């Protein structure tokens, strides 16, 4: 959403489970599945967080750090920028082509 | 004829006291690409080669039921081991060779089996370890056992840090016998090769 | 993919872009008619009760999903645990009619009564929100599925049949304090 | 027959070798799907209970046979004697959900409730033994068929449908002291 | 149109200020299998993906001739780096992306070149660095330079511990200019991907 005179270069990475904590730098995260992009004429960039797990399905809810309910992290970095101190990157999420939800439940407190 | 040469990558193993190869539970490998890896898995042939481990020393004192095990994968100081640290998920089968060199004047018999999902066996359950893929090593007949097994488990891919599907097991069926002309003990060694190695989920560097 | 975000045209990028492969999806569960097709409770009951799907709990499976639409249509099934006989009258009937056997009346039979009722409103569809009045906030009085009456109504269950939803609206999960995840006890074998 | 025993290749010699004649065999009873297809008890119950086939007795017909396999798959049927209504939730559901009618809930009807449930785990098959952890011995929490909840659960029976077993494991008879036979009272007419 | 997406493995890089790609000295790779490896070489695709390095901070004080270099390969904390330690010989080309983000109100110009067999350049030789595969990064026109080069040298395969054939070089041609509306400095970063990675001569484990 920055002004014409503000530029930036970002990176997004998918860190699978297996590491204790997420990479704090683009250098360390580069070894993961990632994408980098420039700010220009086109304001939007879309990236797919892949489903990579041992089991064929994952739980939607979470309980405690377990293999079926936490599938890693997504890390968003700024490689650098030029005159973009007060400019922002709006992030939204949607379902992918093969996203699927499985078993109907009524878990809300009523 | 009893002469067998096995090749895995740039490593070979020839045995002239071969009883043949035993395939466990299958002769092939299920799809190594399923929905759980979303097409991001890849094969690493550089890891499909032999590595070695000493299992134990078969001595006359060890009686029937004496059991030695090696859960796989074990600590691997090579390419395969690096894979375990660089990728969140992996899958592979095993090509296993177990040798027990003494001489033809020794007696006794060892059972070599590959066991899926190991759990300690009770003394009575040991009379049934032949339900698992196996062969025997008996000095009068052979110095080598050879078993080949596929990847398996509830998950199409695994996290070996957390789960070890296969476990190599060697058990004394009849104690080692010795005479003036025989060897005194027999050191048992494993020659293992991971097969159809696939990894998925590249991990960040630790620094 | 890179696109002009402002236009708001839908963009569905894929795993293929970085060498992955899309995986076959079955979405029967998320199907609107299917997911709405199940019995749900109504809490505030009285011996004389007007059937209003907005009486469903706001965070219930059906209650929340229904709210996440502006307009809807459907037939209905109800399960009523009542004392005495149960009488139902259609949308628009005088409350006084619930007193007469000439209207669909079900004679008590344990443990309860299960009925199939038709949509009876005078509108082509109904709404979960209505910006305005119906009189010369609440929804217009005509947004109902009739009324039921018995000596005592202990339980009411409603089931939406042939549901159609239009114009989706916000649907929320519970808010999260932790800043990492919302954690809760997922079922797991004892011992 | 004489063979090289060490190879471990199967050898099935016959009566013919010394002049006998093999006799026709019917093995329907030993068929896996058939033999697993029957109701068996679960002993440790609580008003909130997670369905875990490993809860079956270790020496029971089904319990022992199930244990004599490493991996398995099957659908299920359950019979529950309960007080109050019974609610079931699928594998992976928050324990909190058992409190809501929106999930399959069966209203009490004497003498008990018999239901058909689908396999709901996220794994292609389940295991009776698992060498490792599922958390960042016992089996992983995901090895279950959902959970059930009622005010009081007096009895639970489980029945394995379409059972498939893989990778057989040891199966034991009772141990024998006598050194000749294990003797016990076989049924015989009175008087 | 000036929009370019580059893909290497499971990593991508999109730039909307692209001046095109410059191929140096070739558009292909010589035989990656010759007599010196006796057919034992193999390809490792898991190493063909992007890694990052910060080159330097382009500031107004830096004058013409100011030169920054990065000899390749550099210390790599990933799969490619492990290869260097596990194999006696390797060979690969480079897919190089260099970015210098400021804004259109900055002035100045950088030269990005790939140099074979680096040796320190004298002040006068710097007027001829355009003899090497290159592109320029000038704020009024672009924020990205992109060069692709093949493997080369007197040997068909190399020992990177001992020799670094390619060297990335960034040189100031005209100093960074700034105004009220521009950025103050410009941090230059490299996005590199080894290409056609082949190894030969597996080494023993260190333990």
């Amino acid at each position: 959403t920055g002004s014409t005179d503000s530029k930036a270069r970002y990176m997004v990475a998918y860190v699978p489970p297996g590491v204790e904590t997420p990479p704090d730098t683009p250098e360390k995260a580069a070894h993961c599945i990632h994408a980098e992009w420039d700010t220009g004429l086109n304001s939007k960039f879309t990236f797919s967080i892949p489903y990579v797990s041992a089991a064929d399905y994952a739980y939607t809810a979470s309980d405690v750090a377990e293999t079926t309910n936490v599938q890693g992290w997504v890390c968003i970095y700024q490689i650098t920028h030029g005159k973009a101190e007060q400019d922002t990157l709006v992030v939204s999420v949607s379902a992918g082509k093969d996203f699927e939800l499985r078993l109907p439940i009524d878990p809300r407190s009523q | 004829d009893r002469l067998l040469t096995t090749r895995n990558g740039h490593t070979t193993s020839t045995t002239q006291s071969s009883v043949g190869v035993t395939y466990g539970y299958s002769t092939q490998e299920d799809h190594v690409s399923g929905p759980n890896t979303s097409g991001l898995e890849t094969r690493v042939v550089q890891a499909e080669r032999f590595f070695k481990k000493h299992l134990f020393d078969w001595t006359p004192d060890k009686a029937f039921g004496h059991l030695e095990k090696l859960e796989l994968p074990t600590d691997h100081k090579g390419v395969y081991g690096h894979l375990v640290d660089s990728f969140a998920y992996m899958r592979n089968g095993w090509d296993v060779e177990v040798s027990a060199v003494g001489n033809q004047f020794n007696g006794g018999c060892l059972l070599v089996a590959m066991v899926p999902e190991w759990k300690e066996f009770t003394p009575r359950e040991k009379y049934q370890l032949t339900l698992f893929p196996h062969q025997f090593i008996s000095p009068r007949t052979n110095m080598t056992a050879h078993i080949v097994v596929p990847y398996l488990g509830v998950n199409r891919y695994d996290q070996y840090k957390k789960h070890k599907p296969w476990t190599l097991v060697v058990m004394v069926v009849s104690p080692l016998t010795t005479n003036t002309v025989s060897a005194g003990q027999i050191k048992v060694y494993a020659n293992i090769a991971p097969t159809h190695v696939h990894v998925a989920g590249e991990l960040p560097s630790k620094e | 993919t890179t696109t002009t975000g402002e236009s708001a045209d839908p963009v569905t990028t894929t795993v293929e872009n970085y060498g992955g492969e899309t995986q076959v999806q079955r979405r029967q569960h998320t199907d609107v008619t299917f997911i709405m097709d199940r019995f749900v409770k109504i809490q505030n009951l009285n011996p004389t009760h007007v059937i209003d799907l907005m009486q469903t709990h706001q965070h219930g499976l059906v209650g929340a999903l229904l709210r996440a639409a502006t307009y809807y249509f459907s037939d209905l099934e109800i399960v009523v645990r009542h004392d005495g006989n149960l009488t139902w009258v259609p949308n628009g009937a005088p409350e006084a009619a619930l007193s007469n056997t000439g209207n669909p009346t079900a004679y008590l039979k344990a443990p309860f009564t299960r009925l199939a009722l038709p949509y009876t409103a005078p509108h082509r569809v109904l709404a979960t929100v209505y910006n305005g009045t119906s009189k010369y906030a609440q929804l217009p009085a005509s947004f109902n599925f009739g009324a039921i009456q018995a000596t005592t109504i202990h339980e009411l269950l409603v089931r939406m049949k042939r549901a159609e939803l239009y114009c989706p609206r916000p649907l929320l999960a519970v808010e999260v304090s932790s800043q990492d995840r919302h954690k809760q006890k997922i079922i797991a074998p004892a011992k």
